[PDB]
């Protein structure tokens, strides 16, 4: 997943590439460096459907330890607005495990409007809840 | 105070130098100049390192008064094996 990863999931249709991309960043857990910097090659992927896949992987990283610079509410926050519904999935769901039990009023304030955004899909919801 | 702050930047680990590598310069020169200012002054590539300030990002197409960052913006200075624009390309093939 971290050689020829372009070659990898493009044999994945979709929701394929999803879960593949997401696996980057939990191949490099606690590490929002090297992870982060093991998380430059997929999202910006010409299907960029699977931008949730390295959101989660990006959400991923940031789960289970906390940097002072806050890189998951930066980086997802401006995707979690993202229309495409696939973009979206990996922001929630990825944001979600970077600051699980954290209680930010930030990042919980910014994920309130997820839930009223009738827009979002179902998906993009029960996600988001 | 006089209009300036401290900015407590962070380093990656695999440039191994004191691991919280601090990035001190002006806040007034752009963004442009800022990955200009961001590596001329703690030694980084102008086009080799990108600057999470204050839980958010440079935007180095504006000044440092104007792109969101600023005085004190504490920021992760991920170890982007490009640029921040050419991580905004590199960490951002995958971003």
């Amino acid at each position: 997943l971290t050689d020829d990863g372009n070659k990898w999931l493009y044999k994945n249709k979709d929701h394929g590439m999803l879960s593949a991309a997401a696996s980057l960043g939990m191949i490099l857990l606690w590490d929002v460096d090297g992870g982060l910097t093991q998380i430059d090659k997929y999202l910006y992927s010409s299907e960029d459907y699977i931008k949730s896949g390295a959101l989660l992987a990006c959400g991923i990283v940031n789960s289970g330890v906390r940097n002072e610079c806050d890189p998951a509410l930066a980086l997802l926050s401006d995707y979690v607005l993202h229309n495409s519904n696939t973009m979206r999935l990996g922001s929630i769901f990825g944001l979600g495990l970077a600051y699980a039990g954290s209680n930010r009023e930030d990042v919980l304030t910014l994920l309130l409007p997820v839930m009223g955004d009738s827009k979002s899909s179902m998906e993009v919801a029960g996600v988001t809840a | 105070t006089t209009g300036i702050a401290t900015i407590e930047v962070f380093l990656p680990p695999r440039l191994k130098k004191d691991r919280k590598n601090l990035l001190e310069t002006r806040l007034h020169i752009t963004g442009r100049e800022l990955r200009s200012k961001i590596a001329e002054t703690f030694g980084l590539q102008e086009n080799y390192i990108k600057i999470v300030i204050n839980k958010k990002q440079l935007q180095l197409g504006k000044t440092l008064e104007e792109q969101g960052v600023a005085h004190n913006v504490k920021a992760m200075v991920l170890e982007l094996k490009q640029s921040e624009e050419d991580a905004r390309k590199n960490f951002q093939l995958e971003e």
